[PDB]
């Protein structure tokens, strides 16, 4: 059972060190993302301050360019290099070429920056998972997600962190063929699907949307307690 | 020459237990000038400060290493910097650029951070040092400066004389040079205090 | 599992190599610092196997400076390579500042020479703990630095075999102030503490610090102070 | 002090037919006011469809021609064919704008046959430039060679002539025409004159001599 | 086991080097940082106050490394000085570049850059030590952070790190202020949390030491205050407790 | 050499003389000077001949690869500005290329100019050449956004001819290829001799 | 031989440029723009050869753009500007030196309006007004006759007036239009586009 | 023994690459078969979820305009090889002026996949197939990461390779059509897949010699699946 | 067991077992028999199907015009060596204008794979090479080995049960030397059938013959031309 090299086939042909850095994307926060008739949304899980610290410091979201965002699960060590790394190639894009760079081009970087980075010994693989959400694509709402064997891939609705497939099933049930128009009701499936948490504290929530023309609209804790007390509302009708 | 290309004078002269130092205010290209708040003295800790003359490029460059090299060194040291350790430094910062030289002729004054004693020195564009006991200049009018100071220096002198004397010797000779002027600023400093005072010049 | 290497680290301590290079410190000569009111006095222990060695072929209390002087307790061939490193970077000091380097700062530096060999992977750490002195501004100074990379100031302390007699001896023996002469006194009475033999002129090396400069004693200078030694 | 050129001179024509081509040089190497020898001709056979001419410095030309016969084989061993007319002329341009800082003194002409089985002509400048031509005649006598066959082979400035293409045989007559009205007038012209002739059959060589002085 | 190099990973999964490393921090001093308006301090605890030793540059714990910011330390000290060096050298490469100081967040994003890229590039040694922050800026004045050996790092409003600062952050808890904030309340909480961790008795002032950073006139001094004034300050603090019993 | 290239309502038109000389000799009169890059992007020969057949087909490599990676064309402004950066690298060394960069963009028509030095700038009218402010003077006064397609071809046609007449370094035939959303296309090639009975009546 | 302008005021800062793009006779394009947008409050002007423009003034509009999304916090004008002059000076003394002529504009929340001065040396300034060009000679001294600190932005306006049309007396090259920005407190404001109908 | 490309068993033989050979085998099955008309080229998607974007997951990939592509194994090792033999015919047409032929794109391609240790990393886990119409009619070829490159007439690869292979020995001749071997490789598909055979679960790709254009089907691929 | 990991260490015997490891790989591959006569040298070789439908692998393989290789074991090692033989090739026609002598290009390969066979973190090239050529002194026939033991010889045939063929080699080896260009070949692929279980024939689709003769470049037929060397065969004698 050697599982202590990275170059190395199992006899079954397996890469069981990429294989468990997968494995720790699963301690990591929650974080979900659909995509909208013209703005995209996604939310996240946020973990409880310990009363004595600023928090304006444990950003979990972020923007790479001016109309593309991110959000990811794992380590913050190895998260915070891949950001950092992201914003240059994105701001180095525009410089050589002079569009705006499109959703798809800065997720092949990410994936093919984390795919030569798995192949050397002595270099750990990052241990994180991201997703990429943009309207930036000439009016085209598009997101993806990373995985640390370094594979972009194309979603419509998105789900990661710890129990995860507790809300891709969730999902599957939710996401309806109906396309769901006018916003805040997207909005209300984020927060209806969030709503769903691993404890669903309601008060532990950080949504981010993009109406496609603005710039990251984080929003504010009591327009997102305003779309929390009408979710509870609409439920009680139900019965 | 590359010297004459922005102009500039910068002048110390030596007192009693105090030092002075001198520069104009012009800051121009080769016939027209641009503003005439142009700095080319600066502060290297307390009680001893630098000139710079030379190309305005080099004169920028050059206070931006020195000062990168100063706060490292009063870092891994608690005490401030000796008057000679600077003049050392300097003169290593010049050579290393032997054969692509800084355009520029520093002048350096202060007291001693211990005791009261003033120092002056001035170096060449590529660092060969040169201490003296009365007065240093540089700049594109050099004789100009050396044919005041060597008729009004004299030997132990109080802050007031001494004002005087760098004011009398800065005002004529300058106006006598073409490319520098639009106003003469004056540092004098001392053990108690220091003393910044800007002189009413010629500003044609 | 962990006493092998020195990259990785043990579940819950420190590094274990460095450990086992401390060990080699203390099979050494012991050697003696006290730092007086005006100068600094550093002492060794040099007895040689047979009548055949030679006493004044190598030594013990070595110049850096004019004023800054250096003994060990560790292995002999690994000093030589760190005086040497020590030297020539005394003097790119002196090519810059134009100055005579202070003794703070090459414990600095040699510190981070010392540093630079614990790292990974294929390379060992030196055998070898130090004891700098130096008169730089009127006050003396005495520091030690070790393998790890470590330093620090003593007032006086010992190293070597038998270091802990030493230090329960020099424990009730310091004050705050004595002259240069009446440290030397007892700077050869705790090495007398721990000696087996007639300690004569050859038997041990003395140098020291004045504020007028380093300098090590010759035998005759060792033999009238070891003459009448308490 | 050292200069790291020198003109050797020459003439190269080649003449694009209706299925076939006509290379043809003369044999002279000279330099400065003295003749080295009178035996040198410019024809080199690549393949069996293709034979290049290389005029100006002989240096370079002795050069030129075994840095093309090396990729030659280069090719055949890793595309198990050889190349056609085309695409040496593609390669070549690239190897001539290799040394764009240093530059090859050579003035080229790739005669041959194209797939089709149809006459081809390729000419050349110093860096690496070409187009696709009927013919053209390269070297020290080229001013004196293409204002006669403009009249002859593309009939400009004529009245009332009717555009027969050129024959084998009359196109013989052409060139063993143009070389001894050139040998007459320029000084890096003469001595013999050695054609090349490019047929689906092979290649046919052909001596005629000139005036030795 | 998965004892090797920090490469690799371990199934289920996580690295135990870091582990390691940072569990090893509790073998440590002891460093803390308080909540302050106008201000910000930082106390630190002498060990080995053994009577042969000299104290020549009287600031151990404490490096003063830009002109506005000054950090504690706490773990190995051959990695100790290797960081202190080099961040002092990251400030002054800003400067160079903008002529402005560094603004205390990306000086210490910058170095856990540093701290991280050991752990991922084989084979080194992850830094086994933690050290603290205290600044000024433009953007948010007064500030706090903790940096450990994974390369992470958080911006605190009071916290502790090193031997026993493990109860030391209850009474952090238990003793919260908040707008009254002012630095003789600072200190006067700053002694009381010492002598909960420190089992010596009486708390000698030749076992702590105590640096604040106070805002004057557009200067920013930095005050590591001497001996003399401690002993006002302990001496208030057994005042306190000598009086807080007499409703008993 | 005589180059010109101007937008307008439908589309683009380029035209060119074939004329190559060498000093005083004339090399040939059958040059094509109008580079078919792809069948959305042509440019042109102006200033050196190995020099912008060179690199504009090795910019031609370049948008190819692009298309295969991300599974659509490159726009106008990209193609001209990865030839722009290609030259800038060798400034100095003494290349010679004033090229033009033409074709149908997400945006609509696209023309820009591109130099040796580094001159990379849009607009709508732009010639290029040694007879090139010989045609500044006849297009410009009869030039409209709102002209018609035969209108076009009737303009570009007389300005090369009026170019070539004055001009010495410029003459052979007049290309003419036109630029429409789909793709370009191949108009006609003119005689100077024939157009010289045409224009005198 | 380009032109540009400076007027500095006490809350806000007047640019304009030219808007030509000759080459050697023939004036290719009139609606030329030379104003680059580094950030939300800073302008970017730049005049030199034919590439180094282009090449390095995007080297830096990217590079400010870079830490803005990293920090979440904007450049002061003053340390943008003294960025600038720190990427001159390196390269000059290399095998590629760049030659452009600069000025900065920028403002403030807490220093207000600023105006920075750039040469192909690189040298930096700090100026209530400057040109660039050969233009700069004969308007200049307009701009030092009629001058006041305390000025609004009405007569700053009608005081470029005065300085353009004596360039459009004296001045042999055509140069017919200009561009005009503004900066103050809200953002970069865009004035109309300044003509001339010359008889 | 083995545990590293560097060392010999005392029989052969790797032992390494032996178990790159079984990283092919949970791969998604593909079939190619070559036939005169052309060569026609088919795999199976195998989609996980709905929301799961299907033409994200690329399996025939566009070398050049006259050859195509597909792959199993290793998606992360498969993007490096697309990479390069796009480029490799990209500069063989700048310094050439003509297309590439099949054989010779795999030359290039298999020259890297065998560098894994010949350097002065491991083998790649991908298994290819390569069709196009070059000038000796339509070719198809395949590959390995023991880079041996061969010629092939019909091939199946990835899983239920051999259980494929066997059946597709049973329908193939010379004398072929193209629009029969289309219809031959899905019956041999949906008897080697577990789903319900539809529109969403295959894809094609054909290349013919006179339509060098759409190496695809686009719901087209709806009328061949009734016509089963 | 404990000796047997890497090249660089030697056995209490004093036999390195990488290096015969590598020996036992050039036994995979199929069998390849080359001869010679005064004026004509000629290898052939024995192909090898993968599928029923797939295309046989090519064994024989040009190298210049008066040099051909053989080849049994890696395909790896098999290119890696060729293009290395290739380029050494061009160099001489490049340089001295010559055509490569033949011993000595051998030479160059024994240089070539010794480095790999002496130092850590490189196998040896496991590889059977068989080389036919002229140089100025006739045909040759060479063979190496993964020890870089190159031999000269007059007959040899390597690969799976190739001792069945050089027992052939060895009662005919007398004969060679005077025979004409037409049966020196079927004198050689009477060999191959030796190293063939009996119940399966030398057909055309897997055999190839590679000739290169004293006025002759080097060809190699293929699968049509080798029939006309096919007829004027005997059955096995069963």
């Amino acid at each position: 059972s050697y599982d202590r090299a990275i170059t190395v086939f199992s006899p079954d042909g397996h890469l069981f060190q990429v294989e468990y850095a997968q494995e720790a994307v699963k301690k990591g926060s929650t974080a979900v993302g659909v995509r909208g008739r013209d703005i995209v949304v996604l939310g996240v899980e946020k973990k409880s301050v310990a009363k004595l610290q600023d928090e304006r410091t444990v950003r979990k979201i972020c923007a790479l360019d001016d109309n593309v965002c991110m959000a990811f699960a794992g380590l913050t060590a190895d998260a915070r290099i891949v950001i950092n790394r992201a914003r240059v190639e994105c701001q180095s894009h525009r410089l050589t070429v002079e569009d705006p760079v499109t959703v798809e081009y800065i997720t092949r970087y990410i994936a093919s920056l984390k795919q030569r980075y798995t192949q050397s010994n002595g270099r750990r693989p990052f241990g994180i998972s991201a997703l990429i959400v943009g309207f930036d694509f000439d009016g085209t709402p598009r997101l993806y997600q990373t995985d640390p064997s370094g594979t972009y891939h194309a979603w419509k609705a998105n789900a990661i962190g710890r129990g995860a497939k507790s809300v891709r099933e969730f999902l599957e049930k939710n996401y309806t063929d109906e396309a769901i128009e006018t916003d805040d009701l997207t909005i209300k499936l984020v927060i209806k699907a969030l709503l769903e948490v691993v404890q669903s504290g309601g008060k532990n929530i950080e949504l981010a949307v993009m109406r496609r023309d603005q710039s990251l609209k984080i929003l504010n804790p009591e327009e997102i307690e305003k779309y929390v007390a009408e979710i509870e509302k609409e439920k009680e009708e139900n019965e | 020459s590359i010297m004459s290309y922005n102009g500039g004078a910068v002048m110390a002269m030596k007192g009693k237990n105090c030092v002075a130092i001198a520069a104009d205010r012009r800051f121009g290209i080769q016939a027209q000038m641009v503003t005439t708040d142009f700095q080319k003295i600066f502060p290297m800790g307390d009680r001893l400060y630098i000139g710079l003359a030379g190309l305005a490029t080099d004169v920028q460059t050059v206070a931006q290493r020195l000062k990168f090299r100063l706060n490292l060194y009063e870092l891994k040291e608690g005490r401030q910097i000796k008057p000679y350790t600077l003049m050392s430094m300097v003169a290593n910062l010049l050579y290393e650029k032997r054969f692509g030289p800084y355009y520029t002729e520093p002048v350096i004054a202060g007291l001693d951070p211990k005791t009261f004693k003033p120092f002056i020195c001035s170096l060449d564009l590529i660092g060969c040092p040169m201490v003296t006991d009365d007065f240093v200049v540089s700049g594109t009018c050099a004789e100009q400066m050396y044919g005041m100071c060597e008729s009004l220096w004299e030997p132990n002198m109080d802050p007031d004389h001494l004002f005087e004397t760098i004011s009398q010797a800065m005002l004529n000779a300058v106006d006598r040079d073409a490319v520098s002027g639009m106003g003469v600023i004056v540092h004098i400093i001392e053990k108690d205090k220091i003393t910044t005072r800007t002189l009413k010049a010629r500003m044609d | 599992g962990y006493s092998f290497s020195l990259t990785t680290f043990s579940p819950s301590g420190k590094l274990v190599q460095i450990e086992y290079a401390l060990a080699a410190v203390a099979g050494g000569a012991p050697s003696v610092g006290i730092k007086a009111a005006n100068g600094v006095v550093l002492a060794t222990e040099k007895k040689q196997k047979s009548i055949l060695y030679d006493e004044r072929s190598v030594h013990k209390v070595e110049p850096i400076t004019k004023h800054i002087g250096l003994v060990y307790s560790g292995m002999g061939p690994d000093y030589r390579v760190l005086v040497h490193r020590a030297r020539k970077l005394a003097q790119q000091y002196y090519l810059v500042y134009q100055e005579p380097i202070p003794t703070a700062q090459l414990v600095q530096r040699v510190a981070s020479v010392m540093q630079e060999y614990t790292q990974s992977g294929g390379v060992r750490p030196f055998g070898v703990s130090l004891l700098i002195c130096g008169w730089n501004e009127g006050r003396p100074y005495l520091f030690q630095s070790d393998p790890s990379g470590a330093y620090f100031a003593w007032k006086a302390t010992a190293m070597g075999k038998n270091y802990v007699n030493g230090k329960t001896f020099l424990e009730k023996r310091y004050n705050e102030d004595l002259e240069l002469e009446d440290a030397i006194h007892t700077a050869i009475l705790t090495l007398k503490e721990s000696f087996e033999g007639q300690m004569t002129e050859d038997n041990i090396e003395v140098g020291i610090c004045n504020e007028a400069g380093f300098r090590r004693l010759t035998p005759t200078e060792v033999k009238d102070y070891l003459a009448a030694i308490a | 002090r050292f200069s790291p050129y020198v003109f050797n001179g020459g003439t190269i024509l080649a003449i694009a037919g209706e299925d076939f081509a006509i290379v043809a040089s003369d044999t002279r190497l000279s330099e400065g006011f003295s003749i080295h020898t009178r035996d040198s001709p410019k024809c080199y056979k690549l393949t069996d469809k293709t034979v290049i001419g290389c005029s100006g410095f002989h240096g370079d030309c002795l050069t030129l021609t075994k840095i093309i016969e090396a990729r030659l084989k280069m090719y055949k061993h890793s595309n198990n064919k050889a190349m056609t007319t085309g695409a040496i002329a593609a390669m070549l341009s690239t190897i001539l704008y290799s040394r764009r800082f240093f530059p090859y003194y050579v003035y080229n002409i790739i005669g041959g046959l194209d797939e089709e089985g149809k006459g081809a002509v390729y000419s050349f400048d110093p860096v690496g430039s070409y187009q696709r031509d009927s013919f053209k005649a390269g070297g020290s006598a080229s001013a004196m060679l293409q204002p006669l066959l403009d009249n002859q082979v593309g009939f400009k400035n004529m009245q009332n002539v009717e555009h027969v293409p050129l024959s084998l045989d009359r196109a013989m007559r052409l060139v063993k025409d143009v070389f001894i009205s050139a040998a007459e007038r320029d000084v890096y012209t003469g001595d013999a004159l050695r054609i090349c002739i490019v047929t689906k059959e092979g290649i046919r060589e052909e001596t005629v001599s000139l005036r030795k002085d | 086991r998965y004892d090797s190099r920090t490469t690799i990973f371990s199934p289920e999964g996580r690295l135990y080097q870091v582990e390691y490393a940072m569990e090893a921090i509790g073998h440590a001093g002891t460093c803390l940082g308080i909540l302050a308006n106008d201000g910000v301090l930082l106390a630190a605890e002498r060990r080995n106050i053994h009577k042969l030793l000299d104290e020549v540059f009287f600031s151990e714990k404490i490096y003063k490394l830009n002109e506005d910011m000054a950090c504690s330390v706490a773990g190995i000290t051959s990695d100790a000085n290797v960081l202190t060096n080099e961040l002092r050298l990251i400030a002054q490469r800003y400067l160079l570049q903008y002529q402005e100081p560094i603004p205390c967040e990306q000086l210490v994003t910058a170095l856990c850059d540093i701290k991280q890229a050991y752990t991922q590039f084989g084979g080194k040694r992850p830094f086994g030590v933690s050290l603290l922050y205290i600044g000024w800026d433009k953007h948010y004045g007064f500030q706090l952070y903790q940096s450990d050996p994974s390369g992470n790092y958080g911006g605190w409003k009071a916290t502790c790190i090193g031997n026993n600062s493990a109860a030391a952050v209850s009474m952090l808890k238990q003793d919260y202020k908040e707008g009254e904030m002012t630095l003789k309340s600072a200190l006067a909480l700053a002694i009381k949390v010492l002598n909960k961790t420190m089992d010596v008795s009486k708390l000698s002032a030749e076992k702590v030491e105590i640096a604040t950073l106070t805002r004057e006139n557009g200067k920013t001094v930095i005050r590591v205050l001497k001996q003399k004034e401690v002993e006002q300050l302990i001496k208030k603090h057994e005042e306190e407790e000598a009086k807080a019993e007499r409703e008993k | 050499t005589t180059t010109l290239a101007f937008k307008f309502r439908h589309g683009v038109i380029v035209a060119a003389d074939s004329r190559a000389t060498a000093g005083a000799y004339i090399a040939s009169q059958t040059v094509k000077k109008v580079i078919e890059i792809n069948p959305y992007l042509l440019g042109t020969m102006a200033g050196g001949a190995a020099d912008c057949s060179f690199w504009e087909r090795l910019l031609a490599r370049q948008c190819r690869i692009y298309e295969l990676r991300n599974k659509e064309r490159i726009s106008v402004a990209a193609a001209s500005k990865l030839l722009a950066n290609m030259v800038y690298q060798y400034k100095g060394m003494g290349l010679s290329m004033g090229t033009m960069i033409c074709g149908w963009d997400k945006r609509g028509p696209g023309l820009y100019y591109v130099d040796s030095e580094g001159n990379r700038i849009s607009g709508a009218t732009f010639s290029v050449g040694s007879g090139s402010v010989y045609a500044y003077g006849v297009m410009d006064r009869g030039y409209s956004y709102d002209l018609e397609v035969e209108q076009a071809y009737d303009l570009a046609r007389r300005a090369i001819y009026q170019a070539t007449y004055r001009d010495a370094y410029s003459g052979g035939a007049v290309n003419l290829y036109h630029v429409r959303e789909d793709g370009w296309i191949r108009v006609s090639s003119d005689n100077v001799a024939d157009l010289h009975e045409k224009y005198s009546g | 031989m380009e032109y540009l302008i400076g007027i500095q005021g006490p809350d806000y800062v007047l640019v304009a440029s030219d808007r030509v793009a000759a080459s050697n006779i023939v004036q290719m394009k009139d609606d030329h723009d030379k104003m680059f947008k580094m950030s939300e409050k800073i302008l970017l002007l730049c005049v030199g050869e034919a590439g180094d423009t282009v090449q390095f003034a995007e080297y830096i509009q990217k590079n400010v753009q870079l830490y803005k999304m990293r920090n979440g916090y904007e450049l002061s004008p003053t340390a943008a500007a003294n960025f600038t002059r720190r990427n001159l000076a390196d390269c000059l003394r290399s095998r590629t030196p760049y030659h452009v002529n600069l000025l900065l504009a920028g403002y403030d929340e807490h220093e207000g309006p600023a105006l920075y001065y750039m040469d192909y040396l690189a040298a930096l300034a700090k100026a209530p007004f400057a040109a660039h060009g050969y233009g700069a000679f004969l308007t200049l001294s307009i701009l030092d006759r009629y001058y006041t600190p305390t000025i609004s932005r009405e007569r700053a306006v009608e005081l470029l007036r005065k300085c353009l049309e004596e360039l459009q007396k004296r001045f042999i090259l055509n140069l017919p239009t200009f561009s005009v920005r503004i900066i103050d407190k809200n953002g970069i404001h865009d004035l109309d586009n300044i003509s001339f109908p010359k008889q | 023994y083995d545990r590293g490309v560097n060392t010999f068993s005392p029989e052969g033989r790797l032992f390494q690459v032996e178990y790159a050979i079984e990283a092919i085998k949970l791969g998604s099955t593909a079939i190619g078969i070559q036939t005169s008309e052309g060569v026609c080229l088919a795999v199976e998607k195998r989609i996980t979820s709905p929301l799961m974007e299907p033409s994200s997951i690329e399996k025939i990939v566009e070398i050049d305009a006259h050859i195509g592509c597909a792959m199993s194994g290793l998606i992360a090792d498969a993007k490096t090889l697309i990479d390069k033999a796009r480029v490799e015919t990209q500069n063989h047409w700048f310094t050439y002026n003509e297309t590439m032929t099949v054989e010779s794109v795999t030359q290039a391609v298999s020259n890297l996949a065998l560098q894994f240790g010949e350097e002065d990393s491991r083998p790649f886990g991908v298994a290819l197939l390569f069709g196009g119409v070059d000038e000796k009619g339509p070719q198809l070829f395949h590959m390995d990461p023991s880079g041996t490159f061969v010629q092939c007439d019909a091939r199946a690869i990835g899983s239920a390779s051999e259980g494929a292979q066997s059946s597709l020995q049973e329908v193939y001749h010379k004398s072929m059509t193209l629009k029969e071997a289309i219809k031959s490789s899905l019956i041999i598909l949906k008897q080697v897949m577990e789903e319900k055979l539809n529109a969403t679960n295959i894809e094609l790709a054909t290349v013919q010699p006179g339509q060098n254009f759409h190496m695809f089907t686009k719901e087209e691929l709806e009328e061949v699946i009734k016509d089963i | 067991n404990q000796y047997d990991n890497d090249v660089t260490v030697w056995s209490p015997q004093g036999r390195i077992h990488q290096i015969e490891y590598a020996m036992e790989a050039v036994k995979q591959g199929s069998a390849t028999v080359g001869l010679k006569s005064k004026t004509h040298a000629v290898l052939v070789a024995l192909k090898r199907a993968q599928s029923e439908l797939a295309a046989h692998q090519k064994k024989i393989l040009h190298v210049d015009n008066h040099i051909g290789i053989s080849i049994a074991g890696l395909t790896a090692d098999a290119r890696l060596l060729c293009n290395f033989m290739r380029q050494e090739c061009l160099d001489s026609r490049f340089v001295f204008d010559r055509p490569l002598p033949v011993s000595r290009l051998v030479s160059l390969i024994g240089s070539k794979t010794q480095i790999p066979t002496q130092r850590y973190g490189r196998r040896p090239y496991g590889v059977g090479l068989l080389i036919a050529g002229y140089d100025d002194m006739g045909p040759h026939i060479f063979q190496t080995c993964p020890s870089a033991n190159y031999f000269d010889c007059r007959a040899m045939s390597i690969g799976a049960r190739s001792q069945s063929a050089r027992t052939y080699l060895e009662r005919h080896m007398s004969e060679f030397m005077e025979c004409n260009l037409n049966e020196l070949v079927k004198h050689g692929l009477r060999a191959l059938r030796e190293t063939l279980p009996a119940e399966q024939d030398l057909t055309t689709k897997n055999v190839s013959i590679g000739i290169v003769g004293k006025d002759l470049e080097f060809t190699i037929y293929d699968d049509d031309d080798v029939s006309p060397f096919l007829e004027g065969l005997e059955e096995r004698p069963q």
